[PDB]
RNA sequence: AAUAGGGAACGUGAGCUGGGUUUAGACCGUCGUGAGACAGGUUAGUUUUACCCUACUGAUGAUGUGUUGUUGCCAUGGUA
RNA sequence: AACGAGAUUCCCACUGUCCCUACCUACUAUCCAGCGAAACCACAGCCAAGGGAACGGGCUUGGCGGAAUCAGCGGGGAAAG
RNA sequence: GUGAACAGCCUCUGGCAUGUUGGAACAAUGUAGGUAAGGGAAGUCGGCAAGCCGGAUCCGUAACUUCGGGAUAAGGAUUG
């Protein structure tokens, strides 16, 4: 099955990536450590710019 | 005395002189004995490892946990153009081993073959095999060439192959062949040397030498590590920091009254670079590259059945440091001895096994060709310009 | 010119005693 | 044509120092026939060793 | 003066020498021993590419420690070297000997080196200053250059 | 699975470490008139050299085939 | 109590000390041009066993024994001082 | 200039050619400097060595005490 990445909103295949597991059950995918590591340094998706959730908020492309 | 601690011997002393291989070209040390009760065939066959990608298939397994779901798997796959075939060497038995009795070339020979007979192709005057295709063509030679074949099938007894590759369709700098000289395992000599009269000078595909889910021997030269200490090439223990003069060393290397070092420790030397032969490689996939021009360039590689989609099995961006793969190739689980764009030469293995992990069905679901050249996210270029959309790139119409 | 001069002596002076020190077994 | 002698005899005419002086290589042969700090000052005059002021520290930020 | 093993014909033959110049001994003898018998014109276009190093001496006695070069599978050999100093001093002196070989009267096209020996020149010496308290001499050896030609026929 | 016993200059310090022992400083106990003694206790205490020969490990090469090249065979040695 | 470059035991924090190593950087080592020593040295330098001043490199009986060398290496020379 | 500062770091005046040599290469072993997933003394005679903590402001500080201390105890919060 082919997923979608939790920070950036991009597509993980099956053989890439890396899966999260926090203790209150919430499981997250990641598909390289540059997002692996912002997750991880607190940090909302919405400001960055290369993100899907930038290209939706404001009304790119 | 007695070291208080058991341990086994770091490293195998069935490897011992640990030494830069005399070749390049992996050596076939042993084809498969055969019985003339088998249909006639070839046995090894040249090919040049590209790189690696993984894979996901639905494994039938009953018993394990692994049955009836996707699993990936590493896969090489080696770019195999056809093998050319030039000579028929035979080999007579003896009370000292195999004796080559005659060899036979082809009435031409290509121009790859030839580059392989020279250590200076530009400055030498082309000459090789001149005069000996001349034996052909005047009445004379013809009739002592075709009794050396009649020689041939009445004395020796196992008769091999000898074929190069076809450089001009790799994308790699060398253009000279490698010559290999690969065992005829068919019923009576006389039909075995009746198959190679038959086809000299003429190509031999991989899929008519191997099959899908069939299970060979690689044979190479490993990735060349240089001179390397005791610690990496034989995983010797460091020594605590305290020590002085060298941590990476092994401390003792023998005892008094021997006295003299034994073969049996290690110590530094050449690591890597080394002829080896992997056993019991399955192969998942044979590729056919680049077809007819009707339909203008069908790229169609690993495009199974659940994928169906036009895509091709060189990754997206090239295979790094390789090129990009026009040819045929044969796929193989896991990891294989040698460089990217090393010649390794595959073999059916001498043994016969059942296993069931030998004998079972793979059938594919997926191949990614993402890109290999850093964390790539896209597998086809339409796919990517799908995602990414209208950039800054065309930004003239 | 030509006829140089006389160096010097070497004035060698004894140093180091039996490398570093070692005491035998009592 | 050793200009090490020349070049000290200017050091201490200008009233600077080594660094300070002499800009213009082409007149090489004229004062090296120069000996005296009589015969540098007439080439001090001729603009053939200059000044070549203080390397510049501004102090604006 | 006298030199080792006169030649058969002093008319068509030529020679030279030069005394105690500050060379290694060691690199003299050893490009010596690559120009023996060698034609005029080719020793000298042999020493000019030992300094530019397209071409090396084999250094076959005085060898330890001297590493392997690929240009000495030429002399059937593995150790080879590019003394530059050493092939400067006889070649200065290959031109010496073809100096004296017109003044002479002697054609240049047919000039062998016959004879070249090297031997050694008294040492001098000066000193260096090593731990605790030492002096150890740091030795020249030089050498003695004597060189015989003749006219091949 | 089992945590068998040993040897190789009580294997192994130009391989290490220096805890112990085993110099010189110091403390305590017993002993001696005393200086001092005590495998009795405690504490602090410089650990040098390979570039030689062989052995071993890798690296060129040597003999022989007229020269030179490609493809090979396996004596013997290792071996999981 | 205070203070110890004093001796010792535990705990937290921290870490390649360790599991178990890996990779990068400088300076070398390495190769070249030049310059260039010293300790050391009976003769020398492949072993197994025997005998022997009881632990040979040489001697006896066996095993065997091709030039010339390079980067390392620390078993031996009961290595040097 | 920065800063509590004759600290450290960077520059001007004034000096110098990198400390008795240059080139090419980037193997082992070293010397000196870093970094490391998960675990965190399991290493070791011993936490040796390295790493943590570190400035200043605002709070907040125990046992014990020769009432002076301890005490920058400890433990937090902040900093453009
Ligand atoms: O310098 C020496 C030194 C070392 C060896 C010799 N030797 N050894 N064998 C010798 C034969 C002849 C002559 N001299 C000889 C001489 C002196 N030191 C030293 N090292 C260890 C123990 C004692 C000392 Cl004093 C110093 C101490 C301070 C730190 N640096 C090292
Ligand atoms: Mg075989
Ligand atoms: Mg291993």
């Amino acid at each position: 099955k082919v997923e979608l990445c939790s920070f950036s909103g991009y597509k993980i295949y099956p053989g890439h990536g890396r899966r999260y597991a926090r203790t209150d059950g919430k499981v997250f995918q990641f598909l390289n450590a540059k997002c692996e590591s912002a997750f991880l340094s607190k940090r909302n998706p919405r400001q960055i710019n290369w993100t899907v959730l930038y290209r939706r908020k404001h009304k790119k492309g | 005395s007695h070291r208080k601690f058991s341990a086994p011997r770091h490293g195998s002393l069935g490897f011992l002189p640990r030494k830069r291989s005399s070749r390049h070209r992996g050596k076939v040390k042993s084809f498969p004995k055969d019985d003339p009760s088998k249909p006639v065939h070839l046995t090894a066959f040249l090919g040049y490892k590209a790189g690696m990608t993984h894979i996901v298939r639905e494994v039938d397994r009953p018993g394990s946990k692994v049955n009836k779901k996707e699993v990936v798997e590493a896969v090489t796959i080696v770019e195999t153009p056809p093998m050319v075939v030039v000579g028929i060497v035979g080999y007579v038995e003896t009370p000292r081993g195999l004796r080559t009795f005659k060899t036979v070339f082809a009435e031409h020979i290509s121009d790859e073959c030839k580059r392989r007979f020279y250590k200076n192709w530009h400055k030498s005057k082309k000459k090789a095999f001149t005069k000996y295709c001349k034996k052909w063509q005047d009445e004379d030679g013809k009739k002592q060439l075709e009794k050396d074949f009649s020689s041939m099938k009445k004395y020796c007894q196992v008769i091999r192959v000898i074929a190069h590759t076809q450089m001009r369709l790799l994308p790699l700098r060398q253009k000279k062949a490698h010559l290999m000289e690969i065992q005829v395992n068919g019923g009576t000599v006389a039909e075995k040397l009746d198959w190679a009269r038959e086809r000299l000078e003429q190509q031999v595909p991989v899929n008519q030498v191997f099959g899908q889910d069939e299970m060979i021997d690689v044979i190479g030269v490993t990735k060349g590590k240089g001179y390397k200490g005791v610690t990496s090439r034989w995983h010797t223990k460091k020594l605590p920091r305290k020590t002085h003069r060298g941590l990476r060393k092994v401390a003792c290397i023998g005892a008094w009254h021997p006295a003299r070092v034994a073969f049996s420790v290690a110590r530094a030397g050449q690591k890597g670079y080394h002829h080896r032969t992997e056993i019991n490689k399955k192969i998942y996939k044979i590729g056919q590259g680049y077809l007819i021009k009707d339909g203008k360039l069908i790229k169609n590689n690993a495009s199974t059945d659940y994928d169906l989609s036009d895509k091709s099995i060189n990754p997206l961006g090239g295979f790094v440091h390789y090129g990009e793969v026009t040819n045929d190739f044969v796929m193989l689980k896991g990891c294989v001895v040698g460089t990217k764009k090393r010649v390794l030469t595959l073999r059916k293995s001498l043994l016969v096994q059942t296993k069931r992990r030998a004998l079972e069905k793979i059938d594919l679901k997926f191949i990614d060709t993402t890109s290999k050249f850093g964390h790539g996210r896209f597998q086809t270029m339409e796919e990517k310009k799908a995602f990414m959309g209208p950039l800054k790139k065309d930004r003239i119409a | 010119s030509w006829w140089p001069l006389p160096l010097l002596l070497l004035l060698l002076l004894l140093l180091g005693p039996a490398g570093a020190r070692a005491q035998e077994d009592e | 044509s050793m200009l090490r002698l020349q070049k000290r005899l200017a050091s201490s005419v200008l009233r600077c120092g080594k660094k300070k002086v002499w800009l213009d290589p082409n007149e090489t042969n004229e004062i090296a026939n120069a000996n005296s700090r009589q015969q540098i000052r007439k080439l001090i005059k001729d603009g053939l060793i200059i000044r070549k002021p203080v390397t510049v520290h501004s102090r604006a930020r | 003066v006298r030199y080792s093993l006169d030649p058969e014909n002093p008319t068509k033959s030529c020679k030279s020498r030069g005394s105690n110049l500050r060379v290694h001994f060691k690199n003299t003898r050893e490009t010596a021993q690559a120009i023996k018998g060698m034609h005029i014109r080719k020793a000298t276009k042999y020493l000019k590419d030992v300094t530019l190093q397209k071409q090396c001496v084999p250094f076959r006695r005085y060898n330890g420690g001297v590493g392997r070069c690929a240009q000495a599978k030429q002399w059937g050999w593995t150790q080879g070297r590019w003394p530059k100093k050493s092939a400067e001093f006889l070649l200065h002196m290959l031109k010496n000997a073809e100096s004296n070989a017109e003044l002479k009267g002697l054609d240049v096209d047919s000039l062998v080196i016959e004879h070249i020996q090297v031997n050694k020149a008294p040492k001098m010496r000066r000193r260096t200053y090593r731990a605790h308290g030492r002096i150890n001499p740091y030795m020249s050896s030089p050498c003695h250059i004597e060189m015989i030609l003749t006219e091949k026929e």
